[PDB]
């Protein structure tokens, strides 16, 4: 998920 | 927890400072619209807004205390609601107009350029006139927007956790009451205004449901291409 | 009008007395349900409940003071929400189950009988457990249901309606103040209650598309009244 | 015409 990656960093 | 030990004024302060910027569109006013190019304009804008919304959610007190899985769920559920209430807030001082961007101010008759979009426009406009009617304050707005993020997907979830989210919600409730108490409102007037504000979220959820169906219609139509992030947020609603 | 003069206790007693009855499903029919079988029973029940809802609405203080057109608009907008919160309220003492009727208590697995219905079942069951958690009182429930009726379509048109909404808010707070809740506990519970209405709205729209899907696929013939209520949501 | 109109008046 792009949402995952954006929520990570 | 962090957000647990936070005074009402500090709660407001944190939310105000966490506010995302107001983005611009690639709108060129020297041309009329079609159906695709406007949705192209609105999609390009919404997609960039999503990035700021996601980084805004992290700064919302209590959100980072949640698991990554739960953070994903809340955003997947409320992203359009938050986009919409932001749009409605920007459009308060512009009666009969929707301020998607400082260079993009649309009225109801331009919403017709996309099929079935004028229905959503009317509801957004009615919500904006409702905010103007109630004289919604900036401090109240940021409280409401944080409530949506935490509340919209809380019912779709050991599991509590839960109780932490509700505790944060109760903290935002105290904050709203604190604000109204400062404005000179009586006990009766505070409860009433609180109720009136939270009932708006019901209509906001409604607009979001209709809007989500509109976007899903757009996708399958291959009208105009959605962004890859906007597609994932859309697919999350199982439409 | 005349509803703005009532006291909080008079408001509660009026709403409680206006409560529609608990209707029954048709008896039997036998072992598991098919898609057409289950939707048949539900459609029949919903249609009959609709008749009582309309007569319940007229007994909601302030509702009769509205014009014919306004009454129609509100009911067209809120009818599924009202059916749903009724269902959820009935199912409170039956965890993991949904009491559509005293002779029709269904669980999640039975939601699989119809395609895409188990998702709505889950949302309904979650709402029920939330009510159970908050220990929702009957007097609070009848306030919430009236609020839905007056609020759901009010932004789709109003001064009188909002005045009645404020009146019900006063009534909710009154109940909580009587229960012994402190001032802080009062606005927190009030907020908690009204936030659930956002989810109820969400379920209704999910349910509305389901019914529209059933019409298209002609799983079971809808009644004329149900179609008119359904057609109102475009 | 609407059925709802009749039920509300009756
Ligand atoms: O891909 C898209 C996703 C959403 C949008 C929207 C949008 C919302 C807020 C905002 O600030 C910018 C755009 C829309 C907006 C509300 C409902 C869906 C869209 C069509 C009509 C106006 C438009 C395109
Ligand atoms: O024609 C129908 C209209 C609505 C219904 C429903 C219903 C709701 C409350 C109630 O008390 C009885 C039925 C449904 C209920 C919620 C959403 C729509 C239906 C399918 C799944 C359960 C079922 C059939």
């Amino acid at each position: 998920k792009i949402l995952h990656r954006l929520l990570q960093d | 927890s962090l957000a647990l030990s936070l005074t009402a004024d500090q709660m407001v302060s944190a939310l105000l400072d966490a506010e995302p910027p107001i983005l611009y569109s690639e709108y060129d006013p020297t041309r009329p619209f079609s159906e695709a190019s406007m949705m192209g304009l609105l999609t390009n804008l919404a997609d960039r807004e999503l990035v700021h919304m996601i980084n805004w959610a992290k700064r919302v007190p209590g959100f980072v205390d949640l698991t990554l899985h739960d953070q994903v769920h809340l955003l997947e559920c409320a992203w359009l609601e938050i986009l919409m209430i932001g749009l409605v807030w920007r459009s308060m001082e512009h009666p009969g107009k929707l301020l998607f961007a400082p260079n993009l101010l649309l009225d109801r008759n331009q919403g017709k350029c996309v099929e079935g979009m004028v229905e959503i426009f009317d509801m957004l406009l009615a919500t904006s006139s409702r905010f103007r009617m109630m004289n919604l304050q900036g401090e109240e707005f940021v409280c409401l927007k944080s409530i949506i993020l935490l509340n919209s997907g809380v019912y779709t979830f050991s599991l509590e956790e839960k109780d932490h989210i509700h505790r944060v919600l109760d903290k935002i409730t105290d904050t709203l009451i604190h604000l109204m108490a400062k404005a000179g409102l009586t006990l009766q007037q505070q409860h009433q205004r609180l109720a009136q504000l939270l009932l708006i979220l019901s209509h906001i959820r409604h607009m979001s449901n209709k809007g989500m169906e509109h976007l899903y219609s757009m996708k399958c139509k291959n009208v105009v291409p959605l962004s890859d992030l906007l597609l994932e947020m859309l697919d999350a609603h199982r439409l």
